[PDB]
């Protein structure tokens, strides 16, 4: 049921990007950004910047130094402001990549290398492993999460007094279907008699407050009996 | 800090006051404001962002169980109160009262509005009350308070047996803790500084901006 | 002519505004008022001694509510910050709002105005604004003694691009 | 500011919507759980240690 299930999964990833570009929304916009920001550097060359002409030849040709030289400045500041907020620009969003491109490495070491048990860091859910797949300027990350799916209905209580001396569960919770009393898994529904093997004895019933009343089976007992 | 004050400065109304000629002036520096009116328009967008990426973590709007039986913790402070007119917890109410133009700025309003982000406050509260990290990490998985702190005891490595033999010491010593909370938030400003901080830099930055106008 | 969008120049300040009576008093010897950027606020008016405020003209910016131009053509515009005089015409925080229909109904969000509402393209379609909505309510039965285990798990594999 | 904000909804994911294990990500001392809480422009958490 995993094996088909995650099959499954890889196979609604290949529909769900196959089908739906909506994914690539932040890749696609560095993209577009960057590109339009140069096609905006361009613009701003071709853009007169309050001179006669844009054309740096035509100034140089329509007009000799001496009067000129105020021109050819207004032309040099324009350009050299146009692109120092370019380069402003460019070196900011730069930080802003290097800044995902750090959280890319961390989450590429911590996450892909190694498990990691650092909740919704790596996709809703109890993470259980990540893929990554190469991408033009960027990374693209598969993650497998575990997701609980079905509720069912229990009454708990905090522990369980046997001959007076309340038992704490080591792993899992004391839950009762209503007529008998189980201990399960946290995540999952896998219900076990109780035993002394699975439960530590600690104290006496009076201080525990909601303590109920439940039989403890030692799984000792049987086999001395017998 | 999670955002700041989401504000728009139009690059013709504010450079220029309303002139024709000045207009012309500025369309002949070719595409310079255009940039910074949708960069200026870039930085507001990305505040509404950083809320939804900070709060809308949550599905569904979770509401807290009418009656307050919670293992003899008094969480009443923290969750809503009907009285108050916003339906606002008393801490957040504590802050809203504690923490207190027409040149071509203007102060976009943000996305998610003071009730409504409280409601997502209340929502990943009442999270954690009835259902700790399950919630979050799938469907909403009820579970008791006090088992909750003895699994996330069992986490820290301190066994149950400490939770539950020791219940009603944390419970008096938390809610006295919370109330250490709210004296300390109600008489002393010094820990609420940094929202203050970002108020005072980004309203002077503004009132800095506008005050160029008046230099020659 | 008082609180409308006039053109004045008074002792030959200039500007644009709206003129109207101000509660604030001059002292005697003053003339003109000013703000904190240092900009023309307050005039005695030279004629007849009477204090004029000058509020500049309103304006705001020009925001678009536009669904897929496949889907229709039809198209709700944002006034924004102003309310709805200068100007299925909707006052919300965010400013004046034309050519969308208020419904009480709520849904998840899928176009933005600001100050909670949100627009989206729905029943016979038109654009409709709506306070948006927060997801499903979903109270828990918390009880003092009741657990709910999962009996069941879904592996989902989401995309995540950085 | 984003740079905060991320830091923001990464303790609120790890801190809030799930106990976290990091030394003094939550505060000093050993991490149990954390409650959010509305502020103008800003969030304040209660970190319970
Ligand atoms: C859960 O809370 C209910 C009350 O809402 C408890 O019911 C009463 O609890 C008190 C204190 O334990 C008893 O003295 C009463 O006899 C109970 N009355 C009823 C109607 O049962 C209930 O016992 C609580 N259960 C747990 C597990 O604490
Ligand atoms: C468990 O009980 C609660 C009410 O006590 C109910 O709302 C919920 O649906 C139940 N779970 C199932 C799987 O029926
Ligand atoms: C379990 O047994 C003790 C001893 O008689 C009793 O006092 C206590 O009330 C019982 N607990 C419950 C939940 O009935
Ligand atoms: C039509 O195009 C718009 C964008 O231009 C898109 O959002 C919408 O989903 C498209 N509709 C269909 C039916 O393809
Ligand atoms: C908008 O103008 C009308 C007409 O005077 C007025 O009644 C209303 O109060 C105004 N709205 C606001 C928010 O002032
Ligand atoms: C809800 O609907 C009623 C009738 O359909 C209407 O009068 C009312 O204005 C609606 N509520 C809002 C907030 O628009």
């Amino acid at each position: 049921l995993i094996a088909n299930q995650f099959n499954s999964a890889i196979g609604k990833i290949q529909d769900s990007l196959s089908s739906t570009a909506s994914a690539l929304g932040k890749l696609q916009d560095v993209v577009n950004q960057n590109a339009q920001a140069l096609n905006t550097l361009v613009k701003q060359l071709s853009s007169n910047f309050g001179a006669i002409s844009s054309v740096l030849n035509d100034i140089l040709s329509r007009l000799d130094p001496p009067e000129a030289e105020v021109q050819i400045d207004r032309l040099i500041t324009g350009r050299l402001q146009s692109l120092q907020t370019y380069v402003t620009q460019q070196l900011i969003r730069a930080a802003e990549i290097r800044a995902s491109a750090n959280l890319a490495a961390t989450k590429m070491s911590e996450c892909v290398l190694g498990q990691s048990k650092r909740v919704d860091f790596c996709g809703k859910g109890y993470h259980l492993m990540s893929f990554p797949q190469s991408a033009p300027h960027g990374v693209v990350f598969l993650h497998v999460t575990y997701v609980p799916a079905q509720e069912k209905n229990f009454t708990t209580a905090p522990a369980i007094c046997h001959d007076g001396k309340a038992h704490f569960p080591r792993e899992g919770v004391f839950v009762s279907n209503g007529t008998h009393w189980f201990v399960t898994q946290r995540n999952f529904y896998e219900p076990q008699i109780i035993t002394t093997d699975n439960t530590f004895v600690s104290g006496n019933c009076d201080v525990v407050i909601g303590i109920v009343n439940n039989t403890v089976y030692d799984p000792l007992q049987p086999e001395l009996d017998s | 800090p999670v955002s700041m004050t989401k504000t728009s400065v139009d690059c013709t109304m504010y450079i220029c006051g309303d002139s024709t000629e000045c207009s012309n002036l500025l369309l002949q520096y070719g595409s310079f404001c255009t940039q910074l009116n949708r960069a200026l328009t870039g930085i507001a967008v990305e505040q509404d962002k950083n809320t939804q990426e900070v709060f809308a973590q949550v599905k569904q709007i979770y509401k807290t169980p009418p009656i307050k039986d919670f293992g003899g913790f008094n969480f009443s402070q923290i969750l809503p109160d009907p009285s108050k007119p916003s339906k606002r917890s008393f801490i957040e109410d504590l802050l809203f009262n504690k923490v207190t133009k027409f040149n071509g700025l203007t102060v976009l309003p943000p996305l998610l509005t003071d009730e409504m982000i409280a409601q997502y406050t209340s929502a990943l509260l009442a999270g954690t009350i009835t259902s700790g990290w399950t919630f979050g990490a799938g469907a909403a998985l009820q579970i008791p308070f006090a088992m909750q702190m003895a699994y996330r005891f069992n986490g820290i490595g301190v066994t149950q047996n400490v939770l539950y033999e020791n219940q009603k010491l944390i419970a008096n010593q938390f809610n006295s803790a919370i109330g250490k909370i709210q004296d300390s938030l109600s008489s002393t400003a010094s820990a609420l500084g940094k929202l203050q901080d970002v108020v005072n830099q980004n309203a002077q930055a503004l009132n800095t901006l506008v005050k160029q106008l008046s230099s020659n | 002519v008082k609180n409308k969008c006039v053109n004045f120049n008074f002792n030959g300040l200039t500007g644009t505004g709206v003129l109207t009576e101000s509660n604030k008093k001059f002292l005697p010897f003053q003339q003109f008022g000013r703000d904190i950027a240092d900009t023309t606020d307050a005039v005695r008016d030279p004629q007849t001694l009477e204090i004029l405020d000058i509020t500049p003209c309103s304006f705001g910016g020009v925001s678009v509510i536009t669904p897929g131009t496949n889907t229709s053509n039809q198209v709700a515009v944002l006034y924004q910050d102003v309310n709805c005089t200068e100007v299925n015409v909707f006052q919300t925080r965010a400013g004046c709002l034309i050519g969308a229909e208020h419904v009480n109904n709520s849904y998840e969000c899928d176009i933005p105005i600001g100050a909670g509402i949100c627009a989206s393209y729905q029943t016979s379609q038109s654009i409709i604004a709506y306070t948006m909505s927060l997801g499903a309510e979903n109270s828990v039965a918390y009880s003092n003694n009741s657990i709910a285990i999962p009996t069941n798990f879904t592996i989902s594999v989401t995309t995540e691009i950085l």
